[PDB]
DNA sequence: AAAAAAAAAAAAAAAAAAAAAAAAAA
DNA sequence: TTTTTTTTTTTTTTTTTTTTTTTTTT
């Protein structure tokens, strides 16, 4: 038997035959069993443990490691990954499975083989910068998905028979990028016809795509580059047609007869085989955090959001962790989360649909701080899309046809209401913009689907997606001595399907002046860029988030992500009468006296920003502080979008409903 | 055969759901007690898509063994009282059916199927009405109604679970000193509470749920529901009970009902609008107005 | 001398549908 | 001024068929 130490030493002047000895071969998966078993982080728990209980909870077939851990300690078998993976990855699959069957057994009858997960490589690669170097050997490149094949089966164990000797080949492990080439029998001792050994066989999910590089990273000017990634089972529909990854793969080459013929030299041709995936699609926050999906959970930190949901007032300190460098918008904060957590929606007898998601408007003064509410309402949300003014079109926000290059046939492709299902749309400088475009999302904004009938296509999409827009007034300020409807351009029909509107007036004061002068100063101040370090850092980073966070943005986006993904709450019991009065109230003193168009439709945004406040406590019913604090929000969100003659009665007329 | 609540005519994931014994032992009602059955179907080695087909068409490898697959597993989370022993019969090419399975057939008939004193005499003609239609079922000849009888049994399993979760999530048991009260006033789908076999449906949800807790006591619970049409509670009292693998050197003749005294004793003293004309004498129909005086007296009324 | 296997040989193109620009006007 | 109008721009080849005529291969 050999030691760690022992590892250091190598023979055979290659790596890989190293490690493929048999000798080598066993000290390897012990000290990764050990490594699996015995690696603890600073709390004191091993990670791996639990995430092998949870494979089998949710019936999953793959492992996520870690490289930092593997490297921290024992690294020569971390060297060993990185410059040859395919020898690793074939052991440490084996010894994940027996890992796996200390804390479930006979789960073979539910999965035969565990694979293996890499996260966090440390090198990142560009598609420009790979060369012949980086053959056979991990590497971790970002690219932009363009076109994808589509899920075929593949063979795995290749058999072969001959007619003459009639013999029967051993299974063969093919390539999946090399058909398997065998001439020789063991037995006919000559060549032979080879059948496929029809039926009798194990498949495997396949499939191919082509990743471009980001618009980002591209130099100004310069034309992009290419590659194609092939995913096996387990990987197949994760990435899609349009949507900016992250690959951490096998880099590698095959002889292409046709290369060699077009160019001249002999030439070969690269492909890499995926093995990680990671979405990057919206996500500002990649400069820290560790992991494949950033929005997923522990049982420790489900725990954690279960202690901390029964705390009174996480609804006040939810809506004061939104945007915690403006200063003071309340109001917008408060739409911003209503926004962001959502409602329900709602089926009644499959014949009867109801939307459930809350649209929000924020119509301003310039030098407010809209677009950076709006991009920390990108940052948060799992699934956002960005648009602004005229670089948007028709097709661009809703489903577009064209000619598949391979197929020949008219095919949907999608755009950025699709993209962004059950996420977040984001359209800032929403008055400038073309009408054409402006009311392609009308059907998307209520009816949350897109219907296209084009060139023999008769589809019906969906696109369960909320908006927050962001508008100027005309004139580029508000008066306040005017109603509404001649403030801004549009009409009613588009009026009405927004929940939420906020408009934010800028007004002379000498101590709101000097209060916000203050808090912009401090805020430039604290934001100037001037055991182990790696954890100082963390810690220093920690502590400038103490004083304007209650709770920490990565334990918010999990909160989020946690109670959108399981909460439901109803609407058992509450009063009847004080939200037909209100509406019945709201209904008399619009016509009277206003330009804010109230309807049915209003009706139910008062219900569905209950269940979101529900939502935000991780409750499963709906109680009166929360419906009471709904028409709150909805009293004030019309009473202040008055004239100032006026404003000051309805806001008394209103105000017997609001006691508390 | 197993206490699992309609084995032969649903999913495995359904009969350990859906049972009694196995809510109580787990807690299913929350989040937690999903992701420990989770757990323990991962570990016995069934697929969750398998566990999920119907019986007839789950895989026969897997129905052959389940027997081992239980004595092996059963035991980690308190769940070995689930086997037994019972009576199964079959007639012909046509399926089997057992003893447990065929009397909540029955139930389910029972229950559902086919100015206020007229209201209440449409109700009870009703009642009667079912006596026939779980009649006909006990004839060879007519399956039709059987299988119909295992759907309205499945639906209103599905009810009950529905209802108590909703009881015990909003802590709407109260805890008197003498008993234990739950008043249902609002909500939907009250008006399957006003036959006395539903509610007792429930009440023995609850007692079941109750039972297995930690806490020890053996307080006598008391289960109201209202029917707005009527205006009238119908108000059940439900004895407890002991869990069910408990030892027997507990075991007697069983808690005795004191429901009964009780109430002709507040009837009698009072001149209180309730109805006590049920063959069981633990379900009687009172008036909205006369719920909370009345119950007072209970209070203090003693015997229980 | 007599078998089994393996390529050449393509060619072709107008006619229509959808989407984004760069010039016209009530 | 925001409406209508207008040119116009790639969109194309991945497939076929049994003879007929060549090289290998017992
Ligand atoms: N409390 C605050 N109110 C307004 N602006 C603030 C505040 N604190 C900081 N700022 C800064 O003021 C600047 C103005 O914000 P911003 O550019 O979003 O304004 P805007 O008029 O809403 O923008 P746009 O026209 O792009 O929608 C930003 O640099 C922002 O960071
Ligand atoms: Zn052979």
């Amino acid at each position: 038997e050999l030691t760690l130490e022992s590892l250091s030493n190598v023979k055979a002047n290659s790596y890989s035959e190293w490690i493929t000895q048999p000798n080598v071969s066993r000290t390897i998966a012990r000290e990764l069993k050990s490594f699996l078993l015995e690696y603890t982080d600073e709390t004191g728990r091993s990670v791996y443990g639990a995430r092998i209980r949870t494979l089998g909870e949710m019936n999953s077939e793959s492992l996520e490691v870690n490289y930092r851990h593997l490297a921290e300690s024992k690294a020569i078998l971390a060297l060993f990954l990185a410059k040859c993976p395919e020898e690793m990855l074939k052991i440490f699959d084996l010894v994940a499975m027996e890992a796996t069957e200390l804390h479930y057994p006979d789960y073979a009858r539910i999965h035969s083989e565990i694979h293996v997960r890499i996260s966090d490589f440390p090198t990142i690669y560009s598609l420009r910068e790979l060369r012949e170097s980086n053959l056979s050997s991990l590497v971790r490149v970002t690219g932009v998905v363009t076109r994808r094949t589509g899920v075929f089966p593949q063979l795995k164990y290749v058999k072969f028979n001959c007619l003459k000797c009639g013999s029967i080949l051993g299974p063969f492990f093919q390539d999946s990028n090399e058909e398997i080439r065998i001439s020789f029998c063991t037995n006919c001792k000559s060549k032979g016809p080879f059948r496929v050994n029809g039926e009798k066989t194990v498949y495997r999910n396949y499939q191919r795509v082509t990743l471009q590089e980001a618009p980002g990273t591209v130099p100004p000017g310069r034309l992009p580059r290419h590659r194609e990634v092939i995913l096996l089972a387990d990987l197949v529909d994760v990435s899609k047609p349009g949507e900016e990854v992250e690959v951490t793969g096998i880099y590698k080459n095959n002889y292409d007869g046709n290369l060699n013929a077009k160019n001249g030299f002999p030439v070969f041709a690269t492909i890499i085989e995926a093995n990680s995936i990671k979405r990057r699609e919206g996500n500002t926050a990649n400069e820290g955090e560790e992991g494949l999906d950033v929005f997923s959970w522990t049982e420790e930190e489900e725990r954690e959001f279960r202690k901390i949901s029964r705390d009174r007032g996480i609804i006040d300190k939810i809506i004061s962790s939104m945007a915690p460098s403006i200063y003071g918008h309340r109001d917008i904060k408060t739409a911003v989360a209503c926004s962001l957590f959502g409602g329900v929606p709602k089926n009644v007898n499959g014949k009867h649909s109801i939307r459930g998601d809350i649209n929000v408007l924020l119509l301003g003064d310039p030098g407010t701080a809209k677009s950076q509410i709006l991009k920390y309402v990108e940052k948060t949300a799992h699934r956002a899309v960005f648009a602004t003014g005229q670089g948007a079109s028709a097709v661009g926000l809703t489903a577009s046809v064209r000619k598949d290059p391979i197929t020949k046939e008219w095919t949907l492709e999608g755009g950025a209401l699709v993209l962004a299902d059950k996420g977040v749309c984001l359209i800032d400088e929403f008055d400038k913009m073309n009408d054409q475009d402006r009311t392609s999302i009308h059907e998307a904004m209520e009816q949350q689907s897109i219907s296209i009938s084009k060139a023999g296509i008769v589809t019906t999409l969906q696109a369960r997606c909320s908006i927050i827009a962001a508008a100027n007034p005309n004139g580029g300020r508000y008066n306040s001595t005017l109603p509404l409807a001649q403030n801004v351009s549009l009409t009613e029909p588009i009026l009405s399907r927004f929940d939420i509107l906020c408009v934010v007036r800028d007004l002379v004061d000498e101590e709101a002046d000097e209060r916000l002068a203050t808090f912009v100063v401090d805020s430039h101040v604290r934001s100037h860029p001037e055991l182990n370090a790696r954890q100082r850092r963390l810690q220093r980073q920690r502590k400038k988030e103490e004083e304007i966070s209650p709770i920490p943005q990565e334990l918010l986006m999990k909160y989020i992500h946690y109670a959108r993904t399981k909460i439901y709450p109803k609407l058992h019991q509450m009063d009847m009468d004080k939200v037909s009065r209100v509406y019945a109230d709201l209904r008399r003193e619009s016509i009277s006296t206003g330009s804010f168009p109230i309807t049915v439709r209003h009706l139910e945004s008062i219900l569905r920003i209950a269940e979101s406040f529900a939502k935000m406590r991780l409750s499963e019913f709906v109680s009166s502080y929360d419906l009471d604090r709904a028409i709150k929000v909805v009293v004030d969100s019309f009473v202040d979008a008055q004239k100032v003659s006026v404003r000051r009665q309805l806001r008394r007329s209103f105000a017997i409903y609001t006691l508390g | 055969d197993y206490y699992l609540f309609l084995l032969r005519h649903s999913s495995l994931y359904d009969s350990f759901y859906y049972s009694n014994y196995v809510n109580a032992k787990l807690s299913l009602w929350n989040e937690n007690g999903k992701k420990r059955l989770h757990k323990m179907f991962a570990r016995m080695g069934i697929p969750l898509s398998t566990a999920q087909e119907t019986w007839l068409y789950m895989d026969h490898s897997i129905k052959r063994e389940l027997g081992i697959i239980f004595d092996k597993n059963l035991d980690r989370y308190g769940l070995q009282d689930i086997i037994r022993d019972g009576f199964v019969r079959t007639l012909g090419y046509r399926g089997s059916i057992s003893a447990s399975e065929f009397v909540e057939a029955l139930t389910a008939l029972l229950e559902v199927g086919n100015n206020s004193a007229q209201k209440l005499t449409n109700l009870r003609k009703r009642w009667v009405s079912n006596f026939w239609l779980s009649w006909d079922a006990l004839d060879d000849r007519k399956v039709e109604l059987l299988n119909r009888g295992i759907q309205l049994a499945q639906d209103l399993q599905r009810a009950i679970f529905n209802t108590g979760v909703a009881i015990l999530e909003k802590k709407l048991i109260k805890h008197l000193r003498i008993y234990r009260l739950c008043v249902l006033q609002d909500g939907p789908d009250l008006d399957l509470y006003r036959n006395p076999l539903t509610l007792l449906r429930l009440g023995n949800w609850l007692i079941e749920c109750c039972a297995e807790s930690e806490d020890k006591q053996l307080l006598p619970m008391v289960l109201a529901s209202i029917d707005e049409n009527t205006d009238t509670y119908l108000v059940a009292g439900l004895t407890p009970r002991y869990p069910r693998g408990l030892d027997t050197i507990h075991t007697k003749k069983p808690i005795l009902n004191n429901f009964s005294m009780a109430f002709q004793q507040i009837t009698a003293e009072t001149d209180a609008k309730v109805r006590i004309d049920n063959f069981e004498s633990s379900i009687i129909e009172i008036r909205r107005e006369d719920l909370s005086p009345f119950l007072e007296k209970l209070t203090l009324s003693g015997l229980l």
